[PDB]
C-alpha cells in the first residue's frame, strides 16, 4: 500500500484543497507527478517481490506499472485528463521482459545449470513458456 | 552506488553478480523524460520535459554529473538539481533490493534445505 | 532591486511556487525571500510539517477567547519569541494588535521588520 | 482600553528548556504585591606592578532573580480551592522532574507586564518558603504565605538569535556623499567586531579604486 | 473474606463522585431508553454512568452519550425519558415523525418547564435518523426544539445537523423560524472509542459539547467562548474537515464544524448561533448566554421583593442591589467597558421608564443595558517592512 | 463536617526509615501556631570562555525543613501531667537510638494536613531549644516553650515508585486521526527520557508500514 | 480486551483462583491483573503472609474508632502511602471517604487509579 507525498505536505500549499479554488494548485499538483512515480515503483517491487522469485513463474509483468493515486482520491482528480496516457506509456513494462529472462537464468543457476541459448527460430512467446516450465 | 551504505550492506550479505534491477542513472532519466512530455505545461503546446531539462541539459549530461563524468559547476538550474538530489535519495531502497536475491538463496540453502559450508581443513 | 541584497540572504523558491516555462521555478531573491520566510511561517500551524515537528505559529491556540488587553499582551508576546526562533534573518521591531473598526470580531496584527545588518529601503513594490 | 478585568499570575512549568513540553499550571487566587528582579555583573580589577591605571575587567553577568510572595486563602465565603490542592500543585513545579532528572522551567506571566523585554519569566525555582498559619480545628489551612525565588534560565536558540541580530556576519552599507573609505570602514567597527580595514573593505566590494564608490552605492561589509 | 463480621470488605457497588454543582449549566437528555423503570418523578438527575445503567437499561444510543458526556468532564445532568417504543436498528419514516411529534407534545414540555434548573437541553436521538429516513425531516425536528426553549427564561438547545453536506446547507437555508438564536449546531458525527477501536460506535456530537460548555463555566465564566477545547474519547469526525468548509457562512447561517488539528487533538471549531446577520446582536453563542445569564441572576434579585410597597425608597434598594451585582460583573472581565458607565447602565425612575398609572397598576419597570464582547474568531496579519521610520538614531 | 473537635499534633518516632517498628508516640498539649516549611535547591552557572549565554546547571535540591513551636504548661488547672514526663518523652525522639546507632525518624501529623502531598511529615530533628520559665518554688517547671526544627528524611521505598508512575519504563499510546509516525515518536519524549526514533518505534510494534496504522490502533513505545 | 495490556502488566493467576478443566488456571491479564493486584492488597492484613511480614492494608488497626474528620484524613493517607509501597502499576488518583447514608456505621472508601504508562479506557465490562 502507497500513502502519497502530497499527503504529508502542509496544507498551504493546497495539495488537499479543493480542486482548482486558485490558479496556482494545479501546476504545484503536476510538479509532484513525477516524484510521486518514482516513488511508487519503488513500493510495488517490494509487493511482486514473492512473485518476482517465485519458482513457479507465469508472467511476462516486471517492476510495475499500477498508478500511485487511489481513485476516490482527490490526487486523482487532478491528473484526470492525461491519466489514460499516463498508464499507458506505464504500460512499457512489457518491454522490459528480457530482463525475466535474466532472472530465470539465475534462478535455474540455484540447481547448477544455465538457461538455454537464445536461437533465431524462437518464437519467443512460445520459447518463454518453455523457460518457465523448466524451471 | 552510495558508498556510504554499500559497505556496510555488502559485508553482511554474499552480493552475488544478478541485480534485481540493472536501472543505470542513465537509463532512469530517458524513463522520467518520457514521462513528463505528456504531462500538460497549461495552456500551451510545450510540455513538461520542457521544464525539467530546461537550459543546454539533455538527461544525458544530467547523468554525467550524477555520475561525476563532467566536474560539477556551481550554477545548475534549481528544478534540475532538486531532481538530481532525488536520485540521490532513491539509490538507498535500489541497493537494499539488489542485495535480496543473495539472501534469497542463503535461505534456500540453509534454513530449508539444511545444508551446512564446509569448514576448514 | 539589487543584486547586492541576495548576497546578504539568498535565493530561494517563491512561496506561491508558481513555475514558469523560461527560467524554471521562480525565485525569491534577497529583500524579498525574508519577507515570504515571514509569509510561510505564518501561514503554517505548528505539527503540519512533516519532521520538524515544532514549526508555525500556533496562534490557533488562542483564538474563539474574548477580546481583551490580556488577550493581546499574549499575542505580541507569542509574535516576539517565535520569529527570534524561525526567522534569524528579520529583527522584529513593533507590533500594533488592534480589532478593526468594522467588524468587531477580528482583530489586525501588524508586524513591522527590518532586516540584519542593512538598513536599505525598498524602492518600489514587486516580487 | 478594550475591557477591565484583574490579570492573574500564571506559573506554567515546563520539562525542557525550549518551553515544548508542558509539565502543568498554576494561577494564583491573589496577585503578588511586588515583583523583585534582581541582575548582577561581576568585574574584578587588573593588578600590574608597572602602571596605575584604574580599569577593572569582566568577569560574569550573574542570572536574574525574580522574589515574589503569595497567599492561599480558604476562610472567606468568595474563595472554594483548597490549599492542600494548591500547594500540592505548586510543590510540583518546584520538584525534581523523573523524565530529565532535573527541576522544571518555570514561565510566571501575568498582563502586559514584559520582563525587560520577554513576555514570561523563564527561569526556574532556586527556593520557597511556605508559612502555614490559621489552621482550623480539623487542622486544614486556611491561610499560606509562600515566597518564591526564582533564577533565570533562559533558552538558548532564543540566546542564540539575539547576537545575530545585534552583531551580525554580514553588514551592507549606504555610502552618502564624500565619507572616505577609511571613514567608512571605521563605522564597520560599530558592528562588526573590529572593523574591516579599508584594504580588505575594498577587496570584497570589487573596488576598482579606493575612491571609486559614487555616493549612492551600497558596500558590503563581511567578516 | 467474610462479609457479615466487622472488617474491611470489599464492595462491587460504586458510590458517587464529589459533585461540583456548576448551576448555570446542565444539560438534558431526551431520548429513547430501553427500561423506563422511574415512577415517582418526571425528570430525574443522573450523577454517573453506573448509577444510569442501573436506572435506565443498557445498550442504547442516548447511554452512549451519556457515557460520553461523563468522559469529558461533565459532573451532573437530568434525563427526561420519551414513553413511547424504543426504535429499531435504522428508523423508519413512518416511525421517526413519532419522535418529532412527542418532542411538540406538552408531556416533556411540561417537565422542562416545571424544573427550572436546567439552563440547556439537546437530543442524542436525533442522529439515529441520519440513516434511511427519506430533507426536510431534519428542519421539522429543529424547529420543534428551538420551540421547545421557548417554555421559560434560561433554556438552549445543542443540536445536531445532519452529515450530507447537500442537506446540512438545506436545513441551515430553508429552516425559518423567529427563534434561531437559542440553538447551535455541531456538524460532524465522532467515532468514539467504544466497540461496535476498530469499528468505534458513530456517536452525536452535542453529548460532548455539553460537557465543555459546563467545563469552561467552571473556570472563565459564562462570558467565554466553549470553543477551541480539546475533546476526550474521538478517534475522528466521521466526515472530513475540508469537505465541510461551505458549511460556515459570515453573511448567512453559519453551523459550527468539529476539527482535526495534528498534535492538538480533536477540537470544537465556531461558537455561532443559528443566525442571518441582518445587523443582530445575539450572532456568537457566548452572547446569548451571557445576556440569559443575567436576566436569570436578576430575576433572582427581584423576586426578593416582590410584593413590596413601591414607593421610592423600594426602588433605591433595587438599583443599588443590581447596580452592585452589575458592576461585579463587569470587574470579572465580561462586559466590555474602560469605565462602568460604558460597560452597563440601569434606569428605574418614576419618570424615566414608567408611567403614573404602571405606579398605580402595581409594577416596576427597570430599563437594564449592557454591552458585550467580541470573541476573536479571525487574525490578519499585515506584515509590513520599516526601515523607513529608524529615523538616523 | 461531621464532628467539631481539636485534632492535636502527634510525633511518632520510627527506629527505621520506611517506618515499620515503633519507638514511641508524643502528642502536643497545645498545637503550634505557625508551621514553616522552607525548601531550597542549588544551582551553579556554568562559565565558558567562548559564548555568553546566561544558563544554570542544577546541582542538588536541599531536603525540606519543618520548624514548628511548642509550649508545655502545668499551671493551669485544666491540665495535670507534669512537664518532667513530657519533656523526657520528647527529648527521647531526638535521641540517638541505641539498636540502629542513628536518630530515630519521627513523623508529625495532625488531622487533615498534607504536607504537600502526604499525610505526614516523616524526617529527623535537627535541632530542638527548650526554653523552661517560670518554675514553681518546688523548681518544678510550669511552662516551657520547645522549638522544633527538623529535616526531611523520607522512605526509599515510596520514591522508588513515584519516578516509576512519572517515568514509566513502557508506554502505550492511543492514535488519534492523522497524527504521522514522526509526529507521534515525539510525543514520546514526554515521558520517556528521549523519545524513541520513528524507526525503533515501528520496529518494535511490528508495523509492515510507516503509514501502516489504523486510527484506532495502540501503539506500544518502551526504551 | 487486547493482547497489549498485557505486554505492559502481565498474566497472573486471577484471585479468586478458579480451575478449569480447559485452559488451566484462570489467568488474570494485563488491565485485570492490576485491578486484582488491588483486591489482594485489601483483602490481606499484615502479617499472615508467609514471609512477607509486612504486606497488606492496615485497616484493622483504626477501626472501632469513631468517625470524625480526622479519622477519614488518616484513611486517605493510609491508603495512599500504601498502594505506592506494594502496587508499582496502578497510580492513586482520588480517594473519596464518606459514610453511607443507609447505615451510619459503615464508611465506604473509593479508590480512583489510572494505570501507569498507559491512558486507555476498558471498553466494557468482563474478566
Amino acid at each position: 500500500s502507497y500513502y502519497p507525498v502530497s499527503d504529508t505536505l502542509p496544507p498551504c500549499y493546497g495539495l488537499q484543497h479543493s480542486l482548482s479554488e486558485s490558479e496556482h494548485l494545479l501546476p504545484l499538483h503536476q510538479f509532484m507527478l513525477p516524484f510521486e512515480q518514482l516513488l511508487a515503483c519503488g513500493c510495488q517491487q517490494i509487493a511482486m517481490l514473492p512473485r518476482l522469485l517465485a519458482f513457479q513463474r507465469e508472467g511476462y509483468e516486471v517492476w510495475g506499472d499500477q498508478w500511485p493515486f487511489k481513485s476516490g482520491s482527490v490526487n486523482d482528480d487532478a491528473h484526470q485528463d492525461y491519466a489514460p496516457a499516463l498508464k499507458d506509456l506505464l504500460g512499457q513494462i512489457a518491454l522490459d521482459s528480457d530482463h525475466e529472462l535474466d532472472i530465470i537464468n539465475y534462478l535455474l543457476g540455484y540447481f547448477g545449470t544455465q538457461r538455454a541459448p537464445r536461437t533465431f527460430t524462437t518464437q519467443l512467446d512460445d520459447f518463454r513458456a518453455v523457460q518457465q516450465g523448466y524451471l | 552506488e552510495l558508498n556510504e551504505l554499500t559497505n556496510k550492506l555488502s559485508n553482511l550479505v554474499p552480493m552475488t553478480d544478478f541485480k534485481l534491477d540493472n536501472r543505470a542513472s542513465l537509463q532512469l532519466l530517458k524513463y522520467i523524460e518520457a514521462y513528463t512530455k505528456i504531462i500538460p505545461f497549461n495552456s500551451g503546446d510545450k510540455y513538461w520535459n520542457d521544464f525539467f531539462f530546461m537550459s543546454g541539459n539533455t538527461p544525458e549530461k544530467l547523468a554525467k554529473l550524477y555520475q561525476k563524468e563532467i566536474e560539477p559547476n556551481g550554477e545548475l538550474l534549481p528544478q534540475q538539481a532538486f531532481l538530481l538530489a532525488v536520485l540521490r535519495l532513491l539509490e538507498t531502497p535500489i541497493s537494499l533490493l539488489n542485495v535480496l536475491p543473495a539472501a534469497h538463496r542463503e535461505l534456500y540453502y540453509r534454513e530449508l534445505l539444511g545444508l551446512s559450508s564446509h569448514a576448514a581443513q | 532591486e539589487n543584486q547586492i541584497l541576495t548576497q546578504l540572504y539568498g535565493r530561494g523558491w517563491a512561496f506561491p511556487p508558481v513555475f514558469s516555462l523560461e527560467k524554471g521555478v521562480e525565485m525569491a531573491e534577497g529583500a524579498e525571500d525574508v519577507r515570504q520566510s515571514l509569509q510561510i511561517l505564518f501561514s503554517t500551524e505548528p505539527g503540519e510539517r512533516l519532521m520538524r515537528e515544532n514549526y508555525g505559529c500556533g496562534l490557533n491556540d488562542f483564538m474563539f477567547e474574548n477580546i481583551r488587553n490580556e488577550l493581546i499582551a499574549e499575542i505580541e508576546s507569542h509574535i516576539h519569541d517565535n520569529v527570534l526562533r524561525y526567522e534569524p534573518r528579520a529583527d522584529m521591531t513593533d507590533i500594533q494588535v488592534r480589532q478593526s473598526p468594522g467588524m468587531g470580531n477580528t482583530l489586525q496584527v501588524q508586524v513591522m521588520y527590518r532586516l540584519r545588518g542593512s538598513d536599505i529601503n525598498q524602492q518600489i513594490q514587486g516580487v | 482600553l478594550i475591557e477591565r478585568g484583574l490579570a492573574k499570575l500564571t506559573i506554567n512549568a515546563y520539562k525542557d528548556r525550549e518551553g515544548k513540553i508542558r509539565a502543568g499550571t498554576l494561577q494564583a487566587m491573589y496577585n503578588p504585591d511586588s515583583l523583585q528582579l534582581d541582575y548582577q555583573t561581576d568585574y574584578q580589577q587588573s593588578q600590574a606592578i608597572n602602571s596605575e591605571k584604574q580599569s577593572s575587567i569582566y568577569v560574569q553577568a550573574k542570572p536574574a532573580g525574580l522574589s515574589l510572595e503569595l497567599i492561599f486563602d480558604a476562610t472567606m465565603p468568595g474563595n472554594k480551592t483548597p490549599i492542600e490542592e494548591q500547594l500540592m500543585q505548586l510543590k510540583q513545579l518546584c520538584s525534581v522532574d523523573a523524565t530529565s532528572n532535573e527541576t522544571r522551567f518555570l514561565q510566571v506571566k501575568w498582563g502586559k507586564m514584559r520582563w525587560e523585554s520577554r513576555g514570561y519569566f523563564a527561569g526556574r525555582a532556586k527556593s520557597l518558603s511556605v508559612n502555614y498559619t490559621l489552621f482550623d480545628r480539623d487542622a486544614t489551612p486556611l491561610r499560606v504565605r509562600v515566597i518564591l525565588a526564582l533564577v533565570a534560565d533562559e533558552s538558548l536558540v532564543l540566546q542564540e538569535t539575539e547576537q545575530n541580530l545585534q552583531s551580525p556576519a554580514k553588514i551592507a552599507l549606504r555610502i552618502q556623499d564624500g565619507v572616505s573609505l577609511a571613514l567608512m570602514a571605521a563605522s564597520t567597527a560599530s558592528t562588526l567586531s573590529g572593523g574591516v580595514d579599508y584594504l580588505t573593505l575594498a577587496w570584497q566590494n570589487g573596488l576598482d579604486n579606493l575612491n571609486g564608490f559614487v555616493p549612492g552605492e551600497i558596500l558590503q561589509a563581511t567578516r | 473474606m467474610e462479609r457479615l463480621q466487622p472488617g474491611v470488605t470489599l464492595t462491587e457497588s460504586i458510590i458517587t463522585m464529589g459533585q461540583q454543582e456548576i448551576p448555570s449549566a446542565v444539560p438534558v437528555f431526551i431520548g429513547y431508553t430501553v427500561r423506563y423503570p422511574e415512577q415517582s418523578e418526571a425528570s430525574v438527575r443522573i450523577d454517573s454512568l453506573a448509577e444510569y445503567t442501573s436506572l435506565f437499561g443498557d445498550d442504547h444510543v442516548m447511554m452512549f452519550a451519556v457515557r460520553h458526556y461523563f468522559d469529558n468532564g461533565g459532573q451532573q445532568a437530568f434525563v427526561l425519558p420519551l414513553k413511547d417504543n424504543m426504535p429499531s436498528v435504522e428508523m423508519t419514516t413512518a416511525e421517526a415523525e413519532n419522535l418529532i411529534a412527542a418532542l411538540r407534545s406538552a408531556t416533556v414540555s411540561e417537565a422542562i418547564g416545571g424544573h427550572s434548573q436546567i439552563t440547556l437541553i439537546l437530543v442524542p436521538d436525533m442522529a439515529r435518523l441520519n440513516d434511511s429516513d427519506i430533507v426536510s425531516l431534519w428542519s421539522q425536528g429543529w424547529e420543534a426544539l428551538l420551540q421547545l426553549s421557548q417554555v421559560r427564561p434560561n433554556l438552549f438547545v445543542l443540536l445536531d445537523a445532519p452529515d450530507n453536506v447537500e442537506q446540512a446547507q438545506k436545513c441551515m437555508t430553508t429552516l425559518s423560524s423567529d427563534y434561531r438564536q437559542w440553538g447551535a449546531a455541531y456538524w460532524p458525527r465522532l467515532e468514539t472509542t467504544y466497540q461496535k477501536i476498530f469499528q468505534g460506535t458513530v456517536l452525536s456530537p452535542t453529548a460532548a459539547v455539553a460537557a465543555v460548555i459546563q467545563r469552561t463555566d467552571n473556570d472563565a465564566g459564562v462570558w467565554k467562548a466553549p470553543a477551541n477545547i480539546a475533546l476526550s474519547q474521538v478517534i475522528r469526525p466521521v466526515k472530513s474537515y475540508l469537505q465541510g468548509s461551505v458549511l460556515f457562512n459570515s453573511s448567512g447561517t453559519s453551523l459550527n464544524v468539529i476539527r482535526s488539528f495534528p498534535g492538538k487533538g480533536i477540537r470544537v471549531w465556531g461558537c455561532r448561533t443559528l443566525e442571518n446577520t441582518d445587523n443582530t446582536q445575539w450572532r456568537y453563542l457566548q452572547t446569548r448566554r451571557l445576556v440569559s445569564y443575567v436576566t436569570a441572576h436578576l430575576t433572582q434579585l427581584a423576586r426578593m421583593y416582590v410584593f413590596e410597597p413601591n414607593n421610592e425608597l423600594t426602588w433605591m434598594k433595587l438599583k443599588g442591589q443590581s447596580y452592585n451585582w452589575l458592576r461585579q460583573l463587569w470587574l470579572q472581565g465580561g462586559l466590555y467597558g474602560s469605565q462602568e458607565d460604558e460597560a452597563f447602565n440601569i434606569l428605574l425612575g418614576v419618570n424615566e421608564t414608567m408611567t403614573e398609572d404602571d405606579v398605580r397598576a402595581g409594577k416596576m419597570i427597570m430599563k437594564v443595558e449592557l454591552a458585550v464582547l467580541f470573541p476573536a474568531e479571525f487574525i490578519e496579519i499585515s506584515l509590513v517592512f520599516n526601515t523607513q521610520t529608524e529615523a538616523l538614531s
